């Protein structure tokens, strides 16, 4: 499907995990930061391309990124 | 009337006004100097 | 079971779970009584698929049109009666 | 014109059969699994 | 607790539909199941053959009242050929469906189970030789009931009021 | 200390940033072994998200 | 003058000609 | 963490159907099954539109997409305050855990969580389009 | 119990707030970070319920709101007074109303402008007015100019005395809830108090004014030595000598023998021949019946007295077995929705000007309105335009209602949860009958184009051709020319001379009306008019019913009522909010409109307005070729779009120059409209951006950052000026031709 990444300028707000619609983000341990945590997309298969994640995420530019691609079934949220 | 003044002192009325007083001022200017196409000088 | 309770989801039963039902899917076999004419003619379409029937269509479509084409009279089809009236003629004198 | 005929002949097939034919084989190819 | 005719889909609530009497009703139901694209059970080279033999019948009526040489004594012949050339082309369109849709030797994936749960055999009309003999039947009904409508109008000359 | 003075003036490197080549204030420093953007900068002026605050390593910003 | 029936031929020959080439060059492109 | 199984005696919350519903997709290729535990008979707004009451405890519901789950679950959690689970149901029978992986919500961070797609460099520190010509690699995915 | 509940000084008055621009929202009272906000503070500060959530304060600002639109309306009618009191020539065109054209507004002499004061006639000099207001004025009674100064000048106490009611109702003594929750008081109030006693007061008026000195007029009577209305109302045998009936003197009334009043309360139908307009006989007895149906219809509703209908009890009463609950939970709705309200009764009050738009050119009101064919056409254009609007919102606030005053709990297997539970159902048929529609309507257009352009004219949809008769509405004129005969013995003439029966009224030289006659063209025209109007409701009940969720987007409640998109996934989520629907809608219906405008104009100028001679031979503006040339596409093209359109352009160097240089302002603005339309914001921020280092290059860069417009905001503005530009190109080209022409 679509390729999620994330940066080292994450600051471990989790604003992105909330924002998403079908699951594809989730919080790691992580030592990069003061709150000790960063986003990771280990089910990017879901993800629709949406990039939600991508308004949510406050760093001047974002930590998050999504770049589309692919347009599996999954992707172009289809019902039928 | 700080308020007042301030309120007087925003954007859009003292476009109105200031563009009220240039359009005065073109259209009085075209009363007494009309159809002008040169600068007479 | 799907109807036992107001439980709708079924792993035994998944066509009923998800709705692959048949709602006028009638299978009485007993329609028709004569039809040894209909199986005898029909063997160039039956069972040919992109063979025989495709190929058949295609020549059948060309030569008819074809045909149709070159032997129409000039009463029918108005482009092969031809002109009839004199050059209307053009703007400067140009024909 | 040498072949009025000739017109009449060509501007059908080109006009019906050829795209129809094309058409086909195009959605056929389109619809593959392979 | 009223009558509350409307239901859902078999009283499945989740299932994109409804229960309606424009549905279901046992005139329209009765009327709709025994359709010749619903009997499952008869052979499809004879349901395409009935099929084609409505197609075809009401098909030739339209070209006959409305098409260019309707003003003309050969009006009856150019619609005649008019709807046999659409059904040759429907022809091709249903061959050229059923190579694309369907697959020698795959099973019919068509719904094989009714309303109440019988778990009825599939239909054979969604298969390769299925879809083939369902078209070669529409093709040879489609011919005789433009032909049948093309006597009845004209070689017999039955009284019509329009026509 | 790891980076600039709290509250001393500080220009932006990042090129990737809304304020590269723009002054902003740093608001705090973390001195934990790992952070690897701990300078927090205050800017006068929001970018398009609406954010007026940045994370920066030392290494990208420079005294005025 | 007007071109005869032999040279209509002759233009339909090597038209198609040039359609063999041309689905040659198309099978060489897609491969 | 293990996952729970996928009960077939959960009943289904009180609706009146709708046309937003399961559909051919369902039944070819895959559907969703969301369970959630209600302490009282309370009416909640389905994600495919309409109301329905959820039962006086465990609750089964057939959705389309996965994205109708996030939304009915989000509902559920910042409304009612219930837990919620669902999985990926395929027409073979193959039921999927999916939204509570390791039994915690992904907001909270936990242990035992691999980082996936995490890079360790600025954005704008990625390699130019050109530098990675003719080979089959994105520069993000170095 | 229904009671009068109000609160003691809630809002200070007090300019404070004045001076803080964004003081309604928490989110803009900040400050201006980008230039954005200022925007956002023009988008947001008429919606009340986003300002707060209480219900009594946001009843409080809409009750003050509408009090200031009244004042609004009333400062402008009482302009449109002084402008006929002063800048008008409404007296010589009372002595010749035939051959002066109205005119009320005179330009000053400054730049050359001074060309726009034609010579409309009467020794007077100045624009040419196609508002009615002159017959209004002429069937109101009027015969001097200082009537229309003491109306203005009340006028103006009117506004001042809204504009201070306003200040009182918010400021002083703001009512609570539960006095804008008796919906039963209100209904009763504006049923028996504001329509009924307004409907017997202007009874009262015409009876008294209108009649008599309308009929003086019509007999000949110089307006000068008419006697003025107090001398009808005090010297009654002066009002007697007209009407004998008056010499009765309301016994026949309480006495029950009514028909003695037969001499001014008529049931005539059909046109007034001297001036072509209603009688007024029949209008006074109109007003008199529906002031009467509409008190008895104000008794309905229970407030405090027992006897009456609780409207709660009446719905919840109404369910059957193919709905739910039926009618159950619309109460609340209704009584704590102001969307809900604002939706329904936009609704009817578009259709409603659009019945106004249909019957005042049908049955002409006011004395020589018909043959004034400028303000026929400009009445039925506006009012037609005006109710397409108020429909296009009524969409906009069902949708707003729908996203954000919808509750789930409250409304269980009722009628909106069932129609929301079978939208796919519902959207699903009408774009069927959408398409259905469009294909054979549009496609016989395009067929007949075809034909035309391949030399068969035997093979098109004419009445020389393949014939499309509405012989529907053939019948309906029949049985309406028929009417008087059999169905409504007490009529004298039918209820319009478009019906039939082979009569013309021709006032002066020109026609008033005429059986107005229904062809093939006719039949396609309304066959297009009914796609157009499928289509708008598409657009417009998709975005309703699909406003809060869908199979893409089950969360869309969630985004709100205007937003952009939700991303570029799915496929791309453009245009998914209510919002846009509507703003594809405002499009449809401007098609819609502009399509039946058009074949008003070309219909009325081909087979109706004309000039009949002394013999009696009537010819047209046109000469109708509506019947043969409506057609084509070709034929809409040349002999209405290119024919009709040389006047406008022709109008240089005359007083309808104005109209010409609007026409083409028009399209500039229209084509200005379809880069707002056409163009995203990305390319319009990068570019903001290099103009922003070229401010800073020289240290003139502004705090206040400048932003590209929204995504929504680009589209409102696109919609804004296309709308603009295309009704402003309509409004100039017919006001020239029909001016021209006329
Ligand atoms: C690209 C050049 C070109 C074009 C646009 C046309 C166009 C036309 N031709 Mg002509 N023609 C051409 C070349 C061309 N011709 C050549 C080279 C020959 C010699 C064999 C002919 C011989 C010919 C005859 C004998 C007749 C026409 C006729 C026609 C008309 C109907 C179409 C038809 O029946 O085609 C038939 C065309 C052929 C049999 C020639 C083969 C096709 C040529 C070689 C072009 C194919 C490749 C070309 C690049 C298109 C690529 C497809 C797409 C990517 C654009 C139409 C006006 C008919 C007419 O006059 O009706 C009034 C007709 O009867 N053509
Ligand atoms: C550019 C190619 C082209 C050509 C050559 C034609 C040719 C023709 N069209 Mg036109 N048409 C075209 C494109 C074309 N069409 C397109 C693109 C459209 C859509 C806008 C139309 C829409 C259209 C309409 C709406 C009508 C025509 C009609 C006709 C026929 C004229 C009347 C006639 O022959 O007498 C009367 C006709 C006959 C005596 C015989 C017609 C039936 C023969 C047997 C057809 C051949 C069938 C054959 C088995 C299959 C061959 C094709 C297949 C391989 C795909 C003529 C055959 C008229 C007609 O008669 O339709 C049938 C008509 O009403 N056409
Ligand atoms: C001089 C008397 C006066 C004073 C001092 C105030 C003071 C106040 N009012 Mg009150 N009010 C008054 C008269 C007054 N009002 C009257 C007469 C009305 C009845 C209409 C109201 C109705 C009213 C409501 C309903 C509300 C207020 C509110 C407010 C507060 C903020 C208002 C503000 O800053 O917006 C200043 C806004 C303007 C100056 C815009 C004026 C727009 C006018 C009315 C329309 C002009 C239309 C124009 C002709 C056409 C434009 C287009 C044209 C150029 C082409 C403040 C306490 C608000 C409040 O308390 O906030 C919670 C609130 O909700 N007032
Ligand atoms: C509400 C609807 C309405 C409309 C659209 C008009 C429109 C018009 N009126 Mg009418 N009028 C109305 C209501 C209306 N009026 C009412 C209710 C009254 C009764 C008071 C009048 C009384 C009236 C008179 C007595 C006259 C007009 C005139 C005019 C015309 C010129 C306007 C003018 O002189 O401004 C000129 C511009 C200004 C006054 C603005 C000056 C302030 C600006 C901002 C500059 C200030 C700069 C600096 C601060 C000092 C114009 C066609 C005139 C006309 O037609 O003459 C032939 C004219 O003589 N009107
Ligand atoms: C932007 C808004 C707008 C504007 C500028 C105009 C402008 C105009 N209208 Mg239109 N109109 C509008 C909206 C608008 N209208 C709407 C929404 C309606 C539907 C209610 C109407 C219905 C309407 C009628 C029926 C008439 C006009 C007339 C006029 C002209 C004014 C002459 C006058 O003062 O007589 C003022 C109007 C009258 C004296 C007669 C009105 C009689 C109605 C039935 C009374 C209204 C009842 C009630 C208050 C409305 C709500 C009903 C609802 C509760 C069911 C002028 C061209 C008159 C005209 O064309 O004169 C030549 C005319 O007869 N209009
Ligand atoms: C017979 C009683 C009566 C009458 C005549 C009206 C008349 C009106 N009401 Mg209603 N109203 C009434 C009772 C009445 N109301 C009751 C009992 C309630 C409480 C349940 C309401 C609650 C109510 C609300 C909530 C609103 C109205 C509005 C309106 C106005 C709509 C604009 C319009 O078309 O007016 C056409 C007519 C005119 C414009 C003429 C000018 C108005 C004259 C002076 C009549 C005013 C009558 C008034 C009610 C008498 C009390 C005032 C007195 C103390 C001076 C209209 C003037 C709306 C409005 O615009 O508010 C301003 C509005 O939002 N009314
Ligand atoms: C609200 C509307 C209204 C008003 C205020 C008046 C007011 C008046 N009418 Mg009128 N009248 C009206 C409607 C109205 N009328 C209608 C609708 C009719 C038709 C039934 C009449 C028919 C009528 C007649 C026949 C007479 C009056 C008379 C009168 C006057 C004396 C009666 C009275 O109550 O005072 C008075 C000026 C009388 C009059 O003019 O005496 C001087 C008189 O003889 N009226
Ligand atoms: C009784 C009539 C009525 C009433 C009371 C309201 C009231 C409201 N509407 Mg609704 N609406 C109406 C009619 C009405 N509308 C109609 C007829 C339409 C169809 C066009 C709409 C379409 C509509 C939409 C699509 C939206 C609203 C919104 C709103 C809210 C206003 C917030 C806002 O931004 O306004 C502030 C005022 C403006 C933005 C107006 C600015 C000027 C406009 C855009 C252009 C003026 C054109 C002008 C005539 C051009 C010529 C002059 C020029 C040369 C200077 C408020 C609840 C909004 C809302 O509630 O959002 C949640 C919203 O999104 N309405
Ligand atoms: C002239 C320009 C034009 C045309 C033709 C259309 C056509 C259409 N629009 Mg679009 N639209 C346009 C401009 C146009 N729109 C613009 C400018 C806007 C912006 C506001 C929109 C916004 C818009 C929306 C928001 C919606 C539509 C809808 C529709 C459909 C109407 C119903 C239908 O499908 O059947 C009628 C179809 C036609 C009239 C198309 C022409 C068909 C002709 C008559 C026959 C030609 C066929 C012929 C045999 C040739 C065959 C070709 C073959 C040889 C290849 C149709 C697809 C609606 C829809 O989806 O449908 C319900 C809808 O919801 N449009
Ligand atoms: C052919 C369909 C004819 C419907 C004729 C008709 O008017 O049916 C009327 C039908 C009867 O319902 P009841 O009127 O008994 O329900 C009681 C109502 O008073 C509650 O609103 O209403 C519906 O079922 C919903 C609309 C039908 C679907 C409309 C599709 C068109």
């Amino acid at each position: 499907a679509h390729s999620v990444k994330i940066y080292d300028t994450c600051i471990g707000c989790t604003q992105c995990v909330r924002a998403c619609p079908t699951d594809v983000l989730e919080m790691v341990p992580w030592d990069g930061c003061k709150a000790s945590q960063i986003a990771s997309a280990p089910r990017t298969e879901d993800c629709v391309g949406c990039k939600r994640c991508e308004s949510a995420c406050p760093t001047d530019f974002l930590s998050v990124r999504v770049y589309l691609g692919a347009e599996t079934t999954r992707s172009m949220g289809l019902a039928y | 009337m700080q308020d007042v003044k301030t309120y007087l002192s925003t954007a859009p009325v003292l476009a109105t006004l200031w563009f009220g007083f240039l359009a005065g001022l073109l259209i009085e200017i075209n009363r007494f100097f009309p159809d002008a196409l040169v600068l007479p000088l | 079971k799907y109807g036992e309770k107001s439980v709708y989801f079924d792993l035994g039963e998944i066509d009923n779970t998800t709705g692959n039902w048949d709602l006028y899917g009638n299978d009485d076999p007993n329609r028709y009584n004569g039809f040894q004419n209909k199986f005898f003619e029909t063997f160039a379409g039956a069972f040919t698929k992109r063979g025989l029937l495709l190929k058949f269509l295609v020549l059948g479509g060309a030569t008819t049109i074809g045909y149709l084409g070159s032997t129409s009279s000039g009463d029918l089809l108005a482009i092969k009666n031809g002109p009839k009236q004199a050059p209307i003629m053009g703007p400067r004198g140009r024909k | 014109m040498t072949a009025s005929y000739l017109p009449s002949i060509f501007v059908p097939l080109i006009g019906l059969v050829f795209p129809a034919i094309t058409m086909a084989s195009l959605f056929i190819y389109i619809e593959q699994d392979e | 607790e009223k009558y509350q005719v409307i239901e859902p889909l078999n009283g499945d609530p989740f299932i994109g539909g409804f229960e309606t009497p424009v549905t279901s009703s046992p005139l329209i139901a009765w009327y709709l199941s025994n359709l010749p694209a619903y009997r499952t059970a008869v052979a499809p080279l004879l349901r395409g053959v009935e099929i084609g033999l409505a197609h075809g019948y009401l098909l030739v009526g339209p070209f006959v009242l409305a098409g260019p040489l309707r003003n003309s004594a050969v009006r009856g012949e150019a619609g005649s050929l008019a709807a046999a050339g659409l059904v040759t082309i429907l022809t091709m369109c249903l061959t050229i469906y059923g190579i694309a849709s369907f697959k020698e030797g795959e099973a019919s994936k068509a719904p094989s189970l009714t309303l109440t749960g019988r778990q009825k055999e599939a239909d054979k009309l969604q298969t390769a030789e299925g879809w083939a003999s369902f078209t070669g039947g529409w093709f040879f009904g489609g011919l005789s009931g433009v032909a049948w409508a093309y006597f009845l109008l004209y070689v017999i000359n039955l009284p019509y009021p329009v026509k | 200390v790891i980076g600039p003075k709290r509250g001393s003036i500080v220009k932006v490197l990042r090129r990737e940033s809304y304020w590269f080549n723009d002054t902003g204030k740093v608001v705090a420093v973390d001195q934990a072994p790992g952070v690897r953007y701990p300078v927090v900068v205050r800017f006068d002026k929001v970018n398009y998200a609406g954010v007026s605050t940045n994370n920066y390593s030392p290494d990208e910003l420079e005294q005025s | 003058t007007s071109i005869s029936d032999s040279q209509i031929i002759v233009a339909l020959v090597s038209a198609f000609i040039t359609g063999i080439l041309a689905l040659r060059l198309g099978k060489s492109l897609y491969q | 963490f293990t996952p729970p199984t996928l009960n077939a005696d959960t009943p289904a919350p009180i609706f009146g159907g709708s046309t937003g519903g399961l559909l051919r997709k369902a039944q070819v290729e895959e559907f969703y099954v969301i369970t959630w535990e209600s302490p009282k008979e309370q009416i909640f707004e389905m994600p495919t539109g309409g109301a329905a009451i959820m039962r006086s405890g465990p609750n089964l519901l057939k959705l389309a997409r996965k994205e109708q789950c996030l939304a009915l679950g989000a509902r559920l959690r910042t409304k009612f305050k219930i837990q919620y689970q669902f999985y990926r149901v395929f027409p073979n029978g193959e039921v999927q855990y999916l939204h509570p992986k390791d039994g915690v919500y992904p907001e909270k961070v936990n242990a035992g969580r691999t980082a996936v797609g995490v890079n360790n460099r600025s954005i704008g520190q990625n390699a130019n389009p050109a530098e990675l010509k003719f080979a089959h690699k994105q520069a993000y995915d170095l | 119990e229904v009671k009068i509940m109000v609160e003691k000084d809630p809002v200070k008055t007090s300019f404070e707030k004045w001076a803080k621009p964004g003081h309604f929202s928490r989110t803009l009272a900040k400050g201006p970070n980008t230039t954005t906000w200022i925007w956002n503070l023009h988008a947001d500060a008429h919606d009340f319920d986003s300002h707060t959530n209480d219900l009594e304060e946001i009843s409080r600002k809409v009750f003050s709101a509408h009090f200031g639109q009244l004042a609004v309306i009333f400062i402008w009618l009482s302009g449109m007074y002084f402008h006929g009191a002063r800048f008008s020539n409404y007296e010589a065109w009372l002595s010749d109303p035939t051959h002066i054209k109205p005119s009320a507004q005179v330009v000053w002499p400054i730049v050359g402008q001074k060309i726009l004061n034609g010579d409309v006639g009467g020794g007077f000099q100045g624009i040419q007015i196609t508002s009615g207001f002159f017959q209004l004025w002429r069937a109101s009674g009027i015969t001097s100019e200082l009537q229309l100064y003491t109306t203005a000048i009340g006028g103006l106490i009117f506004a001042a005395l809204m504009l201070f009611a306003g200040w009182f109702h918010y400021h002083k003594a703001a009512p609570k809830l539960a006095w804008f929750q008796n919906v039963e008081s209100m209904l009763n109030h504006h049923l028996a108090g504001l329509l009924g006693l307004g409907s017997l007061a202007w009874a009262g008026h015409q009876v008294h004014v209108s009649l008599p000195i309308n009929r003086l007029l019509d007999a000949g009577v110089d307006p000068k030595e008419i006697p003025l209305p107090h001398e009808f109302i005090l010297n009654r045998d002066l009002l007697a000598q007209l009407y004998p009936s008056f010499s009765k003197g309301l016994t026949p009334f309480f006495t029950l023998n009514w028909s003695e009043y037969s001499d001014f309360l008529t049931f005539r139908g059909g046109l007034n021949p001297v001036t072509g307009g209603l009688w007024l006989t029949d209008t006074a007895h109109h007003h008199l019946a529906i002031a009467v149906l509409f008190l008895v219809a104000g008794h309905m509703y229970r407030t405090n007295f027992g006897i009456g209908h609780s409207m709660k009890e009446i719905l919840e009463a109404h369910k059957g077995p193919f709905t739910g609950e039926g009618h159950k939970g619309l109460y609340e709705i209704l009584t704590t929705s102001w969307h809900a309200q604002l939706a329904i009764n936009l609704a009817m009050l578009g259709s409603l000007t659009i019945i106004v738009a249909h019957h005042m050119y049908a049955m002409p009101p006011y004395p020589y309105l018909a043959t004034d064919y400028a303000t026929q056409l400009s009445l039925f254009t506006h009012h037609m335009w005006i109710g397409g609007f108020l429909v296009v919102g009524a969409a906009a606030h069902a949708a707003i209602f729908m996203v954000r005053d919808y509750d789930p709990t409250t409304q269980y297997n009722n009628l909106l949860d069932r129609v929301l539970r079978h939208r796919d159902a519902i959207i699903s048929h009408l774009n069927w009958v959408c398409i259905f529609l469009g294909f054979h309507s549009f496609g016989l257009y395009i067929h007949n184009d075809t034909m035309s352009a391949l030399g068969r004219p035997q093979d098109m949809f004419s009445d020389t051709a393949i014939q499309l008769q509405p012989v529907f509405a053939q019948w309906i004129q029949n049985t309406h020319a028929l009417a008087p005969s059999l169905t409504a013995p007490n009529a004298t003439a039918s209820t319009s001379l478009t019906w039939g029966g082979g009569d013309l009224v021709a006032v002066g030289g020109k026609v008033a009306l005429l059986p107005i006659p229904l062809g093939t063209a006719d039949f396609l025209v309304h066959h297009i008019h009914a796609f157009t109007i499928h289509v708008t409701v598409l657009i417009l009940l998709k975005g309703v019913l699909f406003a809060r969720s869908s199979r893409l987007i089950p969360d869309k409640a969630n985004l709100g009522f205007r937003f952009p998109c939700d991303g570029p996934g799915r496929g791309g989520t453009c245009q998914v909010s209510a919002w846009d629907h509507v703003f594809l809608g405002l499009f449809w219906m401007y098609n819609a409109i502009s399509v039946v405008i058009f074949h008003f104009s070309w219909k009325m100028q081909s087979d109706v307005w004309g000039s009949i001679s002394d013999q009696g031979v009537v010819t047209h503006i046109t000469g109708g070729n509506f019947a043969q040339s409506s057609i084509t596409i070709n034929g809409w093209l040349r002999d209405f779009l290119w024919a009709q359109a040389s006047q406008v352009i022709q109008s240089y160097g005359s007083s309808l120059s104005a109209y010409g240089l609007l026409f083409l302002g028009a399209h500039f603005v229209w084509a200005f409209s379809l880069m707002f339309l056409f163009s995203g914001r990305g390319y319009w921020q990068e570019l903001i951006e290099s103009i922003v280092w070229a401010h800073n290059k020289l240290k003139v860069a502004p705090a206040i950052q400048p932003r590209a417009l929204s995504i929504v905001q680009g589209r409102a503005v696109g919609v804004a000026h296309y709308l603009l530009g295309g009704i402003a190109t309509t409004w100039a080209f017919f006001l020239a031709r029909i001016i021209s022409v006329g």
